[PDB]
């Protein structure tokens, strides 16, 4: 079909001074001249690191290096610097469009495991009078980012009625925080009694459940 | 006698598309029934004439242009097309009357270590007129300031290599192309088929 | 001749509208180069939109086919992308780039938001410190900032006196087309009676400034 580029891994945590390799895999064998590697930091435009899959763009530090041919190409930082923590996209510029990109690899900071501090919040009475109910579960200051939040309402696993958000890695302790909001109508909210969010994370030996009952 | 079709079709060395080869053909009998070599991906399409009963017509002259492109680019060798090869390497007229014959040559032009001998033109300021041949290698001036024959920022070599390896996808495998152009003027018809 | 691309023209439109982005270049000449438009949707990756060759030929992504037109004015040395029949999925930051050996010159980016939603100020609801027991002496409170459009909003705490322990989460785009955000802060439990906590929320487009005080419930 099309020429698809797949980046492994999507997320990767390293420490300053580490050797880092990001892999870009193409759906079909392509000329090595096609590949370019780009670096992008939040709020800023992408920066060209490597083209021709191996040739170093001018002004780029020598620690960056690209290699590969066929269906597998890699980009490497010999000694990872604090300024190198960003997102890296691989690209193919071939003789006839479309120009296809990889999904990008986010490079984050490596720290010790930290379980989240879990909180739940019943909807405010202010909101309940507006006719909608927002139940908020907060997972605070955890590492690594991978965590699962399970909403249960009267022990019924809730699906499709919740969105969640994660912060950027903390500047000071390099942790993540997660906020999850379960949204119901006031009518539906009053139809049930027990509301709970169950948190699974590496730092917790068991899932942790925080809950309240409608009506204290 | 017979037209030297094997001289240009079964030829050993083909040309880079930017330097596409032209073989003028006159004063011979043309057998078209032999142009099917049963190569892997045989393309044979004509414009202004039917491929059958082609040994039935006569022309004043016939031009055989030959080159090598990448497998995807065989679509560009056609009237009214835009792209890499059509714009800057080989342009067919909108009223082209002839035939285009292409075939996969992964077995000939691909080396596992990669073949960079074949070239194509990447940089050009304007489109080619039909049947134009640009063989210039002057450094492309993409900026306001002159290059003076030095590659660099805003200064690029106008050609790039094809990088043919056997394991690449068919889209990127080398293809050998011959375009036969049928010229007929108010002059004796020197190229004929039987009858 | 400090090489750069400067982009403009992006903004807010309802679906079906038109918008003409421009990208003025210095350092090279746009009519002589391969020029590309690439967009990136929020929280997503880079997507190629369109390209114009030095010789003239233009190519577009399947997604924009028949709706977008790339062009350039040589005298002003400017690239242009005209967008017609705009849709919500076109919402992205749009960059222009020059491509010779990879794309080496990238513009700043201009933001396109396409939405049928009206500009609405947020409603700020409190997330009270837990009615039930504590986690050893640390409590968490916050503000839910619901049903606003468009981005951005600013959340400070106690008019700025409270900075540490604060987390303002990235907004989620609800299925209603509006944004919902959450700003939490962790405090000593002991302060829950004597210390007063207010979240200050500002939405520039809706001209909204709301201070909501968060207190223990009942």
């Amino acid at each position: 079909d099309d020429i698809v580029m797949t980046q492994s891994p999507s997320f990767l945590s390293a420490s300053v001074g580490d050797r880092v390799t990001i892999t870009c895999r193409a759906s079909q064998g392509i000329p090595s001249s096609y590949l370019a590697w780009y670096q992008q930091k939040p709020g800023k435009a992408p920066k060209l690191l490597i083209y021709a899959a191996s040739t170093l763009q001018s002004g780029v530090p020598s620690r960056f290096s690209g290699s590969g041919s066929g269906t597998e190409f890699t980009l490497t930082i010999s000694s990872l610097q604090p300024e190198d923590f960003a997102t890296y996209y691989c690209q193919q510029l071939n003789s006839y469009p479309p120009y296809t990109f990889g999904q990008g690899t986010k490079l984050e900071i490596k720290r010790t495991v930290a379980a989240p501090s879990v909180f739940i919040f019943p909807p405010s009475d202010e909101q309940l009078k507006s006719g909608t109910a927002s139940v908020v579960c907060l997972l605070n200051n955890f590492y690594p980012r991978e965590a699962k939040v399970q909403w249960k309402v009267d022990n019924a696993l809730q699906s499709g009625n919740s969105q969640e958000s994660v912060t950027e890695q903390d500047s000071k302790d390099s942790t993540y925080s997660l906020s999850s909001t379960l949204t119901l109508s006031k009518a539906d909210y009053e139809k049930h009694k027990v509301y709970a969010c169950e948190v699974t994370h590496q730092g917790l030996s068991s899932p942790v459940t925080k809950s309240f009952n409608r009506g204290e | 006698n017979l037209c030297p079709f094997d001289e240009v079709f079964n030829a050993t060395r083909f040309a880079s598309v930017y330097a596409w080869n032209r073989k003028r053909i006159s004063n011979c009998v043309a057998d078209y029934s032999v142009l099917y070599n049963l190569a892997p991906f045989f393309t044979f399409k004509c414009y202004g004439v039917s491929p059958t009963k082609l040994n039935d017509l006569c022309f004043t002259n016939v031009y055989a242009d030959s080159f090598v492109i990448r497998g995807d680019e065989v679509r560009q060798i056609a009237p009214g097309q835009t792209g890499n090869i059509a714009d800057y390497n080989y342009k067919l007229p909108d009223d082209f009357t002839g035939c285009v014959i292409a075939w996969n040559s992964n077995k000939l032009d691909s080396k596992v270590s990669g073949n960079y001998n074949y070239l194509y033109r990447l940089f050009r300021k304007s489109n080619l007129k039909p049947f134009e041949r640009d063989i210039s290698t002057e450094i492309y001036q993409a900026g306001n300031k002159p290059c003076n024959g030095v590659a660099g920022f805003n200064c690029y070599f106008p050609l790039r290599s094809y990088s043919f390896r056997p394991t690449y996808g068919v889209g990127h495998q080398p293809y050998r192309v011959v375009v036969l152009s049928f010229e007929l003027l108010h002059a004796p018809a020197t190229v004929c088929g039987p009858k | 001749d400090e090489v750069q691309l400067v982009e403009s023209g992006g903004g807010l439109v309802q679906p079906g509208g038109s918008l003409r982005l421009s990208c003025a270049a210095s350092g090279f000449i746009v009519g002589w180069n391969y020029m590309s438009w690439v967009r990136q949707a929020p929280g997503k990756g880079l997507e190629w939109v369109s390209v114009i060759y030095p010789g003239g030929s233009t190519y577009y992504a399947d997604s924009v086919k028949g709706r977008f037109t790339i062009s350039r004015h040589n005298s002003k040395n400017t690239l242009y992308l005209q967008m017609n029949s705009l849709r919500a999925e076109d919402t992205a930051v749009y960059y222009c780039a020059r491509e010779a050996y990879g794309m080496d010159v990238w513009g700043q980016g201009t933001t396109v938001t396409v939405s049928s939603a009206s500009t609405k100020g947020p409603s700020v609801f409190p997330l009270a410190p837990s009615s039930k027991s504590t986690s050893g002496g640390t409590a968490a409170l916050g503000c839910l900032v619901k049903d606003y459009f468009p981005e951005p909003v600013t959340v400070s705490w106690n008019s700025g006196a409270l900075t540490s322990g604060v987390h303002t989460f990235p907004a989620v785009l609800q299925s209603s087309g509006l944004y919902s955000l959450s700003s939490v802060v962790t405090v000593p439990s002991s302060s829950l009676g004597t210390q007063t906590y207010i979240c200050n929320v500002n939405h520039k487009p809706s001209n909204t400034k709301v201070d909501k005080r968060v207190e223990p419930k009942s």
